[PDB]
């Protein structure tokens, strides 16, 4: 349709559109409206945008060149570099050191400063959804992508010293969503099949944390995120229901500490965690073209209240 | 009255507890500004090597 | 309240710690502030300084540029 | 070596000495007394007879006696030139803040915007003005430049650099000014005549005085430097006498005595003063035409005479 793309940054304080005419930044910083602060139509088709933090260095790819990626300067609109490569872009991921390049069959690890390739992962197992994470931290960076194309099997790989750092068998059934928390020392899994949540430390690979998702229906997990001190862990899918868990060894261990119903399932959606006005929410970008916000009670859980509902166009409905 | 000191340390407690409170926040907004700052310059800095080199093309070539 | 059991004196003297250690706590912030401030304003003036010559240099480029189109 | 020496300042904040010389210019750190750390030399202008530097960034603006009209603008740490301009006589001084780059002339003052180097506004047929005697504050909201409106009595033009337009003038002196200086807010101005038996301070824009700080009765000397310390409490007035003269900006029964003095084992030489906290004691720092910078402590609570703590060669030298 119309919109294409729609993601966060790093700390979810921009929200970024993709869509037929260009792309969009909007601030996350209140709840009552969504500010669009910048738009820009030079490129057309625009399926991947992916921001530094809240900086003006954007990268983009858009699906009349779907092999090349422009790294821009936007607040002065203005082409950094770019780079073309031998398969569609199937996601791009940034930090304040690297940017990667995940293909269909390979991986690319860029300096960020200059964007020469620093480290080629060639021939991996065939990834057609572009399944891969990257650690938001410089001290511990790294990337984590499927190792296997039939197995839940995490390949975990240091961007920074460029070595394979584990292999977690996270899952028998292949992965379906993978985080990283913002310290880049723990990576939530989820696999196909659906029925555990998982938190590993990274890079040692121990089983930290195992949630059960509710109900044993079939499942395809899309999302996965941390709030930004790692406490809590939201994860959806193509249900209605998103769970919340919370990272605590002192309580009902395993089960979900709120839960959120949404108006609109069916779809793939993108959820984060953020606090926003000092009080937690859950943000729910989804397919029907609305960016959803719940209020987590940090101490309580339960059912969330859905507060405000944004469209993703910017209409201001 | 030593039940009045007690009153008198109780409402200076909460005072420095509000004071504090507003420290920390200030100190976390700053934070979150300097961060922002460092990473414009980091974008900035890549942006005008690349310029560089523009120019460098542009006049080898003219 | 009826059946307090504390001593005024203890509670005089867990006060005047807390106060103490509030005390402590909002110094070191100030402190912190006051560098981080000064930290700031020093990378705002090296970005003031990088962004007034890259001004300068997309002028060298216009120019070089339009002259010979 | 260096060569001759040709020039010496402080920036804006009192972190960096600048000197220029036959050879080129330096700047050192003046983060510690113990030494003077050279951090940075440029060799590649000689005669270099003005150093203006953005506080601790990398922008500096240079002049040379090989073309004494010419103003080059540069960002030191990549070498790229961000301008040059040449003005119709001598530059005598050159001022930057965070919005404005001056240059005086002996007739006429060039407000630049400092984003694009664009002159903004010239100010023509001041009265001569051959010292280049004039002060830019450093302040965003008091964005003002103060310069001599008079060249028969001390009256002090004060322009918004901003707005583009005198504020005020203050009729600070009954004869020809010697000296001025804005403190770090841009609200106060510290002014002295030829005269120099009373250091007048005057709230900016709005002109009223706030204080007359008095060194002689009919004993003149020429005030060759007035100085505040960053937080506003505290003036120096240097001259061509050994005797450095500090006052403390308070409400206080004896009115108009020096809080502290300071005195220089010279007489007679250039000199410029800053007021400068460093490692946590405040300093007058005293940079003069012998080469050397002098750094003496000043208790801000208890005043009087204050010690010679240390002395460094301007040139970097050892000793």
């Amino acid at each position: 349709g119309q919109l294409l793309f729609a993601n966060f940054n790093q700390d979810n304080t921009s929200l970024a559109v993709g869509s037929k005419s260009g792309y969009k930044f909007f601030s996350l910083s209140s709840v009552d409206k969504l500010e669009q602060i910048y738009e820009c139509t030079d490129t057309e088709d625009v399926c991947i945008v992916e921001r530094l933090f809240s900086s003006s260095l954007v990268a983009i790819v858009s699906l009349k060149a779907p092999r090349k990626l422009k790294v821009c300067h936007f607040k002065k609109g203005t082409e950094i570099c770019n780079y073309s490569y031998s398969n569609t872009i199937l996601a791009v991921k940034l930090n304040r050191q690297r940017l990667i390049v995940c293909l269909e069959e390979s991986l690319y690890i860029h300096n960020i400063r200059d964007m020469k390739v620093l480290h080629t992962i060639r021939e991996t197992p065939p990834n057609p959804a572009g399944l891969c994470a990257l650690s938001i931290n410089n001290d511990n960076c790294y990337l984590a992508y499927p190792g296997s194309a039939t197995i839940g099997e995490v390949q975990v790989f240091d961007t920074i010293n460029l070595r394979a750092a584990n292999m977690i068998p996270a899952h028998d059934s292949p992965l379906a969503a993978l985080a990283f928390d913002a310290s880049g020392t723990k990576l939530a899994t989820a696999s196909e099949k659906g029925t555990v949540i998982r938190v590993f430390s990274i890079p040692e690979g121990q089983k930290l944390f195992e949630f059960r998702r509710g109900v044993k229906r079939c499942v395809s997990i899309c999302s996965l995120a941390f709030s930004m001190d790692g406490m809590f862990l939201s994860a959806s899918s193509n249900t209605e229901t998103v769970h919340i868990f919370k990272l605590e060894t002192v309580k009902e261990q395993g089960r979900a500490f709120a839960t959120v119903r949404l108006p609109f399932c069916g779809h793939k959606n993108i959820c984060s965690l953020a606090t926003i006005q000092k009080i937690p929410r859950l943000l729910v970008g989804a397919a029907d073209g609305y960016l959803y916000m719940y209020n987590l009670d940090p101490q309580e859980g339960g059912e969330c209240a859905l507060m405000k509902q944004h469209r993703l166009d910017g209409s201001l409905e | 009255m030593n039940e009045a000191k007690i009153a008198e340390c109780l409402q200076t407690i909460s005072d420095l507890e509000t004071e504090c409170l507003d420290l920390r926040t200030k100190l976390c907004d700053l934070e979150r500004a300097n961060q922002t700052l460092k990473d414009e310059y980091d974008a900035l800095q890549i942006t005008f090597t690349a310029l560089e080199g523009k120019l460098r093309k542009t006049t080898e070539e003219n």
